[PDB]
């Protein structure tokens, strides 16, 4: 790889999403270890012209998590006991 | 001058007064044999994380 | 000499007079945000003592430093890829154009890829990659900048083709001539106003492309963001090195010469030296880069949500994705940075005329629905605030509330009934 | 792996405590770790400068972990910043700003308390279910261009419709859904059907 050489990990042409990342595009998985380059997406073409459009004709009620962390833990350090005790 | 390096051809030539060579970084790259004039670039041996 | 803000500008206010803009300009601004830093990582124990063996044993009486250097430079390092992550991969579908390019007179050829580079850039991207110029190692980034570029590709192709839609969910096509209409819609000007001026639209919309591309041709400060990110971490990285070469107190700044002219008693002591020196300068680059990195995350999460709210849809938040009435945006991978082209509205060729909040007539008083009212001198008409568009002021867009005796400034008119 | 934000902040705080603690078996360069034992086999002439050794190596090492819990401290000062700005938006509020509050259009949102966290439920509205229409920008109408009000004029195929943008709802192109504007002289892709009149 341009990270470096790896070894004990089989290269395989397919692609897959990034499990562990080596670097360079190169990812890991388990499957035996694998290392391949990393697809980005599934590849979608949008049937564009310039007269049609795409309209919904129903809808999702999408409901997900958004976790952000807002304090840590209020740590203090007796400066002389820790140096002196 | 003493290190630990990979002593390969250098194309660069020196003046004959210069003796050792240095880069930007301040680090000997390239150096002069005593015993015959010739001119030897020290690559680091490759190091690397494991 | 003493330096002047601006020029004046007295603003011909009173309180019956209103400017109304007859013209626009499609303009379009560049903002460049950088992302990521070269990930570096510091064997601290070759950093501090190299090859010696006495060296690295002084140097395990101190302890776990060098374990929390390394941690911190990789923590550094993986938040790189991160903000690259955040900033780039907002699409899981990767779209592209299809092969005719018929967008009612709309010319993306600058921005998009082209078929004829080896590494798939588009002309404006391939120019932003030519503007940009021990146990020390680079570790080199997740994504590679074909990829990011085909993550700017995606992205051109979905905003192109399918509008804002294809950010909220589904990708759903629409012509361009009609999501530009939707956009003139969501700054508050009429669709019909986009479909009667379409070519005009479309040729300003080439020239300020042109004219973005000949300005970054032309300019060699207008890269400075990322330059300067460069910049601090080279400077950084080789003020690391040089201070090797310094013996901080000792009689010599090299571990062979002192192992080789002293005794271990005394060369502990000159190692010692050595070490404290070189562990100090590690950690003084280490809090330094910590900061920089903080400083990086900011932009890069800046760069997220001008990626989120000026790419993926139209955003009514002013000067947040360019001067002006904001558009669209389109997103250019750049050297460890995002350039958003901001296309904007920009009102022009503004006219006087008087105005009135309300019309009386038939004892009743009379606002706009969506307009205003102007007047040219002898005749009321109503018409839209961001583009004059005079129309007979009829019931359908007048609204009735009240009489005239509460409202300070109503003029009489009549009110056509259709 | 669902609340990694919150352990990995808790794991990161508890690292460094740990390495801060781990510090003092170090000796520095001296020749105990223990203070008691220096102060117990040497005079102070030079358990002086033992203590000095430890003394400089763990006030290095209070500095660097002081270092380290200020930077964390502007982090997480960060997404908490973050965390309020998206508790006035999106649950007080209904935002506009795209991918702000979750995946597609917003809806609303739900606060969550979390250890040392917030969870948001963002509940949004997603388009699914799409149809292909045949679309035009205006309808010409007794040489009038007519244009949506709020809607798109699209046609399944022999009829014209005028509906919402985001939910496919046809409806008959009157005039009460529709303004007019020009003739169909300088509209591109102006198309001829009739406008209705209640
Ligand atoms: C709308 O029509 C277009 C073209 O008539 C459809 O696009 C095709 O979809 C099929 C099925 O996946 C593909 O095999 C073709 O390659 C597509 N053509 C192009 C040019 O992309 C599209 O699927 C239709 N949309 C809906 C919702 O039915
Ligand atoms: C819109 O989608 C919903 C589901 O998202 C459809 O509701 C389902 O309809 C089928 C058949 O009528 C039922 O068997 C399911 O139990 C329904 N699911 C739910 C959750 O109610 C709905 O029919 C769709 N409507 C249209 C017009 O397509
Ligand atoms: C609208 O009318 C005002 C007043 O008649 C104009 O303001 C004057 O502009 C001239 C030319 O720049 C100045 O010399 C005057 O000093 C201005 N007067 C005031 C009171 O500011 C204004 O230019 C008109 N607007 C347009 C678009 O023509
Ligand atoms: C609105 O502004 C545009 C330019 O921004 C005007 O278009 C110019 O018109 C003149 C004379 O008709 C031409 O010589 C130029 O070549 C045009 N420029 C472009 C870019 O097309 C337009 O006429 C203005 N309209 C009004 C009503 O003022
Ligand atoms: C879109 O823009 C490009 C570039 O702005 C146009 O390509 C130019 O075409 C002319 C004549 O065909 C050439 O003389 C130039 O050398 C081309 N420039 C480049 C950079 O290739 C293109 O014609 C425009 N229109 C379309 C439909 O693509
Ligand atoms: C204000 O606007 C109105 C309508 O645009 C102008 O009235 C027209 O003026 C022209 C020029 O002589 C006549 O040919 C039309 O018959 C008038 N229409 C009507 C309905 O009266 C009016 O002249 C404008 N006033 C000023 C001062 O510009
Ligand atoms: C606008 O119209 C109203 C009503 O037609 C005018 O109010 C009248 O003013 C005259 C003299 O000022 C009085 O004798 C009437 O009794 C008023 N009628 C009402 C119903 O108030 C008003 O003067 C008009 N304003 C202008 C500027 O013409
Ligand atoms: C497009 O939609 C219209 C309205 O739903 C359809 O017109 C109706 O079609 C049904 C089925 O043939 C008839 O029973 C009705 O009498 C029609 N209504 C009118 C007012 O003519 C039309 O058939 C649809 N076209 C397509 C191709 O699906
Ligand atoms: C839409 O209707 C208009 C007017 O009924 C049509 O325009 C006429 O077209 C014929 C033949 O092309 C000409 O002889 C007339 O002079 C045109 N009249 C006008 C006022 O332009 C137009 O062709 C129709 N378009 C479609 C697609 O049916
Ligand atoms: C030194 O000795 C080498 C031995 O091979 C010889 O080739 C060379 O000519 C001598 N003189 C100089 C000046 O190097
Ligand atoms: C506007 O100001 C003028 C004096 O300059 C005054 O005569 C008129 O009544 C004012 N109109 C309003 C609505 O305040
Ligand atoms: C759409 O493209 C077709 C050719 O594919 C052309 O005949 C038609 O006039 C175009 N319509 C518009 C509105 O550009």
């Amino acid at each position: 790889t341009r990270a470096g050489c790896l070894i004990g990990a089989e290269h395989v042409n397919n692609s897959y999403e990034c499990d562990i990342p080596i670097g360079a595009g190169i990812c890991a998985s388990y499957q035996s270890i694998i290392a391949y380059t990393m697809s980005l997406g599934a590849e979608n073409s949008v049937a564009y012209s310039n007269n049609s459009i795409a309209i919904p004709t129903n809808f999702t009620i999408s409901v997900t998590t958004e976790i952000l962390p807002v304090s840590m833990t209020k740590t203090s350090v007796d400066c002389t006991m820790y140096i002196c005790g | 001058l003493t290190g630990t390096g990979v002593l390969t051809e250098s194309n660069k030539k020196f003046l004959p007064f210069q003796q050792f060579g240095r880069d930007i970084a301040d680090t000997t790259d390239a150096v002069r044999d005593p015993q015959t004039l010739e001119i030897l670039d020290i690559t680091p041996c490759s190091f690397g994380g494991v | 000499y003493t330096m002047s803000l601006g020029a004046e500008n007295s603003v011909a206010y009173s309180n019956n007079s209103i400017a109304i803009p007859t013209n626009f300009t499609i303009s379009v601004t560049t903002e460049i945000l950088p992302v990521s830093m070269t990930k570096t990582s510091v064997d601290c124990t070759m950093y501090i003592c190299g090859d010696s063996t006495e060296c690295s044993n002084l140097l395990l009486q101190y302890g776990s430093f060098c374990t929390q250097l390394n941690r911190a430079l990789t923590g550094i390092a993986v938040e790189q890829d991160k903000n690259t992550q955040e900033v780039f991969a907002q699409v899981k579908q990767i779209y592209k154009t299809p092969p005719i390019k018929d967008f009612g007179g709309f010319n993306f050829s600058q921005i998009l890829p082209d078929p004829s580079k080896p590494s798939k850039r588009s002309p404006i991207e391939d120019l932003l990659f030519n503007k940009v110029t021990n146990g020390l190692t680079v570790l080199p980034p997740l994504l590679t900048d074909e990829m990011i570029a085909q993550y700017t590709s995606a992205l051109l192709a979905g905003t192109i083709t399918s509008g804002w839609t294809f950010g909220a969910g589904p990708a759903l096509q629409i012509p361009f001539p009609m999501q530009m209409a939707y956009r003139f819609n969501g700054i508050g000007v009429t669709q019909n106003v986009l479909y009667e001026n379409q070519k005009l639209i479309a040729n300003q919309f080439n020239s300020a492309i042109g004219k973005i591309q000949d300005s970054l041709s032309s300019t060699p400060s207008a890269l400075g963001k990322l330059q300067d990110v460069v910049n601090q971490n080279a400077q950084a990285l080789n003020t690391l090195v040089k201070q090797l070469s310094s013996n901080f107190g000792a009689i010599s700044s090299v571990l062979n010469d002192i192992l080789s002219r002293l005794d271990p008693p005394e060369a502990e002591v000159q190692i010692d030296r050595l070490i404290t020196g070189r562990l100090q300068s590690l950690q003084t680059y280490v809090t330094q880069q910590l900061i920089r990195a903080a400083e990086i995350r900011a932009s890069a999460n800046l760069a997220a949500t001008k990626m989120s709210e000026c790419v993926l849809g139209q955003s009514k938040r002013v000067d947040f994705c360019g001067k002006g009435y904001h558009l669209m945006s389109f997103p250019q991978s750049a050297p460890h940075g995002v350039v958003f082209l901001h296309v904007t509205y920009v009102p022009a060729q503004e006219k006087n005329f008087t105005t009135a909040p309300a019309i009386c007539h038939d004892g009743k008083a009379h606002f706009p629905r969506e307009g205003v009212f102007v007047s040219n001198g002898t005749h009321w008409f109503v018409t839209q605030r961001n583009f004059y568009e005079p129309q007979i002021i009829t019931t359908d867009n007048t609204f009735v509330s009240g009489n005239c005796d509460v409202v300070i400034g109503i003029v009489n008119n009549t009110v056509y009934d259709p």
